[PDB]
């Protein structure tokens, strides 16, 4: 009977965050440029007209 | 129903203890009729061999009383 | 655990019928005498310390032997252990008695008992002269016909030991 | 079992204080432990529910 | 029953029964006549009530009885009306033990997953047990009637 | 009180109350005027109820006031009957409660350490209450006298 | 928990008085309304999904953002504990009328709800808003007599919330 | 997610991640871009899937559009077809996720008792989702109608 | 429990023997209709309720009297124990179908279950019937091979209760 | 907790809406990355130990008073546990790093880590060390991409702890 | 094995195996034959395994065949090379089974008492998995060779 | 459990009696064994892993097979609990002699063995030839004298399991 108050009222979530999207993460940033490598491969395996 | 007496042996398969654990292998014990299903289930997770279940305070088939 | 009427329905829904005559007057018969037994119930809960003592006295004085040296109830242990029993035994015959139905008795009492007490070495016989000397001062305190209904309890509780 | 199921644990325990504090108490008292995680709380809530 | 309830209750503390469980107890039995009373007008009118009962079902919902519905055709109408007739002699159960507990252990634990295994709506059968609470309440008097809708309110609370 | 202890069983099974626990409530606050009668008669004459109890357990146990008993001399029989007294006012208290729960917990809880801590001893307590019981009970009725003597070997079994 | 009898009983034990007549006055008004309370009680215990559903309904009418994606009882898992969470203040508020005292709500709701509501980010001004609607749907249910007694009720919830 | 599951199993025994459940994530990693190709076909499509499933299950349960059932009416039947969309939207994320986590966590985990509330008869989901796979799966070549009707199959489970 | 791959590895343990050729025939033939299994499990994953729902009620009209007043499965706490078991029997049956090996059903399902039935008095001839009515419906709905492969663990059950 | 899939279908499940092409995109990019990152994970697997003791090694060497006696990692309990906590942030980076995502990291490291040290009076600044120093040997093993990969998640557990 | 793990994980659950855990069986036994492969190639290089790892080990280690060593003596020595064997035997059952999970139950759990009891070093049981783990990892190709040495690595984790 | 005093205590006890010259007589005895029971004791605490180590080497050399598999010491985990029995069987049998009564023996390491030997499959005779080979090596470290005293505890323990 020393506190009546909740120890653990809940766990807050951690869901989302607020920015550091970790889209400008490095090789996030070498994947990106590497799908624009196989857009480009399937482009190029279409007819030359 | 109200009581089953379970004599089980619960043998060991992790580890081996410093403690002497004769006491939790082989054991007979009193468990209330709806308990019995999560403590065989629990019985036959942890490995062990259930040797014996009996009714002890109440009777089978009775409706009322339960 | 089944009362009286818990019994009666207990009958009727495995037997799959509504009630019957003969079912509502073993109701009927229940619900006369429940005033009886209330009373008889109040008036033992008011008076079962000195039941026990008075027990208790009658049986060691019937058969000091019991609690001088190398008797079962010789040491504070178990000359306690003896009036707990006497104790339980007295409280839920009070039970079954206020229930009007003896199947506490066998639910919670008389299973295993005459193993555990004959494991133990407890005499079954002076269990017995316990509950009687118990059912004796009882009946003289209750009351003729709460007497004659704690009385038939008290002798199954005697009839399961021995 | 019979302890932490009888009548005076629940006037000393449960009925003083909310769910939430009930999973606390109870788990302190039986598991050695804290609540453990957001899971946890809502499963013994939904239990005491 | 209310002695039952009493004796657990004072068993679990190992203590005699209190001035307010005797005091319950003689409550009960004081109530006895009133209450078996009850019980037998529920008794007789049993086929009488199971019908009006289904008739008021069918006409609330008719989906039920409707193709695709759980009720549709004969036997599957017998096995409903025979459900009703069920929990009629339950409901006289629960008033004569002054308690819910015959009802709880004979046809409410369990009862979720039964008719789930069933396919019965739990609704339709809410609507079921209000047409019964209706019609038994209609042939009793209003002191009687009061006790025989708490049960049936109990019914209708648990069954959904 | 009565409200209290179906309301606690009821949270304890995360339901409401049941038609026999209402059943219960709704006999209780039937009977209040009644409770609430009995409880003027004795607190009307408490005076006179503590005056013979105590003249009562002093002639059935001179011990007590003989030098070298508890309740020897003025000042120390003046807290024999100040005892008395807190256990006549619990009566009433647990009588409009309709149960024993307020002389359970303002006067039966650690009783026993109090009283030993004291030296005051228990069988003096059993006593002192049977002549309070027989006292009280001899000025109410037959119907309120069964009742409040129930109260009362609460009382004396709590202390035995 | 405390009802309207053992708070005047716990009143009068801590000035160590015998009931006067403004106790017996308080004991008076309690035991009459007692009858109006129980039948509440059992109308409600009769038509708390009902109630349940109703108050939902209403108040994801009025607040359809609630349970559409983004809202904080969108998901089955978000919207079964907002249910959950109205059948607690329904259930209590039932309690702390019968009882007459609104001491429960305060140990076993209001205790550390802001708390948790703040830690899981559980909008209180939208729970207050269902919290009236189960105001609204229970007042219509029990009658004119018995929704003033438990408008009190769910109003402390909704100010111990807010 | 499948890395999700593996790391949660990695940790509940407090330990790295095993070759095999490297090898596992791996392949998962591998097959990522077949299931991105299957949940932009059922994406681009959901609108027709949404249609088809609606119209199987009117004709298969006529009762849930029927007077008395919970789909009667314009506005029931577009909270209906709502409900197929989120469902069908949960699919999706699941097949990109490969396992059923998202589909469990935003769509089943606690579904009994939202539905419930809101009256809506669990077998209707259980034939909608059969709808929604039968009509899913028919847009779909056989090796990657399989693993859609997988998780179409477990929300059904769920559901039943 | 121990899988076909576990249970050859133990085999050839006891001997304290290396893997002969048979022992890799033995888990080629297992490897090989691994594949068959997954989708029979999957499929009886999917259809869980609705084998329960048909076996029940086949093994319910072939035995009216169990579930009408007097029979075993006469009351909705006994008939939902029921229809938990062979749900728990459809289950491990589809675990022992995907390991390959009866095990799990000596270590998890007729572990004690056999002296459990028989002191609850469940008929021993009722939960066979029940077990095949679970066999006939799961091998139409998975097919032949998958339907002899569960048939096997199914007919193991029924033994073990036997 | 999360992963990079489970975060895109989360932004997208808080708009009710069904992937776009910005989606697709992202799912793409990580899975892209899988097997850079599975390498890397298996690469820290094998090489935990190594890691564990250099990077204990140099945070022991700039700081010789955590070891010498009285100091919060002498005693061979709280060296075990010092070395037991770097092989906690080895294992939740290494967590991470496969989920790319850092939620993990602060659900199941950082939360309550704070204060857990200040109540014990483990240092925060020489944890950070211990961290920074992990980070360094860690990059010599997996290369440089997954280098400045598990930098990310060190460097957020850093952050966190200061 | 892996079959093991998720079948004990779903019955922890009480619940089927999901579509993401019948997707882990399914690249389990699709790794089968190359599991059998490589157990098949360690298991037709007993002899070779054997000899090379035990020279290995007592040219590192003269100590353990000198005098006052463990395994002095043409018995005692001949209990070392068995006991490299068993542990060689052991690794092809980890093979098989995609885990280490045989390892640990047969060789694993108690050995530290084990040897403690027979006073064998434990580093030199580490010393002598390593000599078996460049042997076989050398008799293997490149892709075998890492699959291999993980449970190589375990086992001398587990010795020290 | 009692020693030798604690019995003389509890046979005196059970008839009541003081202590008369006899008592004191077979208190003299003990106290003169005392000193031989307390070296021994020490020795054997000193020695433990040592006739443990020998004792095992003794029952593995005479029964080679028990080891190879198919014995039931064959594993890591069987063969560490075979030589954990046989530990407790010394440190017991010292507890015994040092006590100078056997009742310890029965009341922790037999009460029970039977059945859960019988029902793991352990073999009693080998078992039983444990301890006589453990027997033989104790002897010869304690001296002659206090070789038969100990002896006798290892033969009660023995026969307790033969
Ligand atoms: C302090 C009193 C006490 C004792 C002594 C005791 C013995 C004991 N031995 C056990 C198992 C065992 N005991 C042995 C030993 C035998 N195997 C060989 O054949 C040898 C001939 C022989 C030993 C000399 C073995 C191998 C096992 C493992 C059996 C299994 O695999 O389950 C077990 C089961 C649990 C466990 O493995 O830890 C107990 C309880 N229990 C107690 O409460
Ligand atoms: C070895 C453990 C042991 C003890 C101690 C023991 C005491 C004991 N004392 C008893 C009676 C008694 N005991 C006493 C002693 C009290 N008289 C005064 O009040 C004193 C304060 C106090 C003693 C200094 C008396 C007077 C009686 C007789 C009461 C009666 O029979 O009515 C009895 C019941 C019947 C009998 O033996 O005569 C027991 C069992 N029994 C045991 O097995
Ligand atoms: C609720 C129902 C219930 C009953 C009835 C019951 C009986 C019971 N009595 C026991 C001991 C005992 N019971 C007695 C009483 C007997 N011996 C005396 O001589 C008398 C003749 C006679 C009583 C009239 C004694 C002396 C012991 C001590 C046994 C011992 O320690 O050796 C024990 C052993 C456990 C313990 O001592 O704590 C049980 C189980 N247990 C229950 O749970
Ligand atoms: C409402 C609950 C409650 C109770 C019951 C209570 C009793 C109580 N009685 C006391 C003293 C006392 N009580 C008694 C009464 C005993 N003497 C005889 O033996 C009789 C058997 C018996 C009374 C019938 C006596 C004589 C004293 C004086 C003791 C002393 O001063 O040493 C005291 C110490 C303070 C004082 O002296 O006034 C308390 C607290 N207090 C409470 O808060
Ligand atoms: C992403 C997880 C999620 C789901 C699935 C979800 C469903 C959901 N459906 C609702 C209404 C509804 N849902 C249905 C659908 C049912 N009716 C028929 O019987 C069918 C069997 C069945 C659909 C196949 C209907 C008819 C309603 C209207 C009920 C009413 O207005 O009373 C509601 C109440 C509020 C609203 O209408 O927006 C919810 C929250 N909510 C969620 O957060
Ligand atoms: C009796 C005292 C008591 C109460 C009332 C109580 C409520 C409570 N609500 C919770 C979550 C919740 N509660 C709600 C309900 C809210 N969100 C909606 O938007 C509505 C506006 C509103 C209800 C009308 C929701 C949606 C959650 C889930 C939060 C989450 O997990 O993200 C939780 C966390 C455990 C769980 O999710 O099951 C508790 C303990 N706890 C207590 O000890
Ligand atoms: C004493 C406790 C108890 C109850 C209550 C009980 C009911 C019960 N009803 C059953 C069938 C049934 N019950 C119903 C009734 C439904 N039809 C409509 O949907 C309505 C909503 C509803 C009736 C109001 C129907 C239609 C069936 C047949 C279902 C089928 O054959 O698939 C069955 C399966 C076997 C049989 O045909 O009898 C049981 C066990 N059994 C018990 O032991
Ligand atoms: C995981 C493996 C496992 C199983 C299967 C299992 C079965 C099991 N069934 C039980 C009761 C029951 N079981 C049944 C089922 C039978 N009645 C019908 O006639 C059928 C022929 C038959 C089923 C097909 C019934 C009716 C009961 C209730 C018995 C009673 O209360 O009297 C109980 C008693 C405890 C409880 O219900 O909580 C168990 C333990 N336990 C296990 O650990
Ligand atoms: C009070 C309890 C306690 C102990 C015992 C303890 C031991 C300890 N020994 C250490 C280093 C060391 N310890 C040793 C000792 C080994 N060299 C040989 O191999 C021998 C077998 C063996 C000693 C007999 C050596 C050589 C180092 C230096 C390691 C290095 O320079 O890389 C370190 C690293 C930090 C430092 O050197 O200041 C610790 C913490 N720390 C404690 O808080
Ligand atoms: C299948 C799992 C398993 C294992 C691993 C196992 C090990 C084991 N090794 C043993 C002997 C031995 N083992 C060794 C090996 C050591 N000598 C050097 O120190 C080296 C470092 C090292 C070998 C690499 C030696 C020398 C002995 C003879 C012990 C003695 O006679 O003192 C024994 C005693 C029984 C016998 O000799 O047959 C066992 C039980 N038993 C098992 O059931």
């Amino acid at each position: 009977k020393q506190s009546a108050e909740v120890v653990v009222p809940s766990f807050k979530p951690v869901t989302s965050p607020r920015g550091m999207d970790m889209s400008q993460t490095p090789l996030m940033l070498q994947a990106m440029g590497d799908i624009a490598e196989a857009e480009q491969e399937v482009a190029l395996q279409k007819p030359l007209f | 129903t109200r009581l089953f007496k379970v004599t089980a042996l619960i043998p060991s398969y992790k580890k081996v203890r410093g403690g002497r654990e004769l006491q939790n292998t082989y054991f007979t014990k009193l468990v209330e009729y709806d308990r019995w299903f999560a403590e065989q289930q629990r019985i036959q997770k942890q490995g062990g061999k259930i040797l014996s279940v009996k009714m002890v305070a109440g009777k089978p088939g009775l409706n009322t009383g339960v | 655990m089944q009362d009286a009427i818990t019994s009666v329905i207990n009958t009727y829904d495995v037997q799959g019928k509504y009630f019957d005559t003969s079912a509502f007057d073993k109701l009927k018969a229940y619900y006369a005498t429940g005033e009886l037994r209330v009373r008889a119930a109040g008036t033992i809960s008011a008076n079962a310390a000195t039941i026990i003592k008075e027990a208790s006295a009658k049986l060691f004085s019937n058969q000091p032997d019991l609690v001088r040296p190398g008797g079962n109830a010789y040491t504070t242990r178990r000359y306690a252990a003896c009036v707990r029993d006497m104790d339980y035994f007295l409280r839920y015959a009070t039970y079954a008695m206020l229930a009007g139905d003896t199947s506490i008795l066998d639910e919670r009492v008389l299973n295993g008992l005459k193993e555990t007490y004959n494991s133990l070495g407890v005499p079954i016989s002076s269990t017995v002269q316990g509950i009687q000397a118990m059912k004796e001062v009882t009946g003289s305190l209750v009351g003729s016909g709460a007497a004659k209904e704690m009385g038939v309890y008290f002798d199954y509780l005697s009839s399961g030991l021995s | 079992q019979a302890l932490a199921s009888s009548d005076l644990y629940r006037k000393q325990f449960f009925e003083p204080y909310p769910p939430t504090k009930n999973v606390e108490l109870s788990l302190k008292h039986l598991l050695g432990r804290a609540t453990k995680d957001q899971a946890e709380l809502r499963k013994y809530n939904q239990i005491i529910a | 029953s209310v002695v039952t309830k009493a004796i657990v209750s004072a068993d679990a503390e190992a203590r005699y029964l209190s001035p307010g469980e005797l005091d319950r107890i003689r409550g009960f039995v004081s109530s006895g006549e009133r209450r078996l009373r009850v019980a037998q007008t529920l008794t007789e009118s049993r086929e009488r009530i199971i019908k009006q009962a289904g008739d008021q079902l069918f006409q609330k919902r008719p989906d039920l009885v409707s193709p695709g519905g759980n009720a549709y055709g004969a036997e599957r109408t017998a096995s409903c009306l025979r459900d009703l007739d069920y929990y009629l002699r339950l409901v006289t159960f629960g008033i004569v033990a002054g308690d819910v507990t015959p009802i709880e252990e004979i046809g409410v634990i369990g009862v979720k997953e039964m008719y789930r295994n069933l396919e019965v709506p739990l609704p339709g059968m809410v609507e079921a047990v209000k047409a019964m609470k209706s019609v038994a309440t209609g042939l009793l008097s209003g002191d009687d009637s009061a006790e025989v809708g708490y049960y049936f309110d109990y019914l209708a609370g648990a069954l959904a």
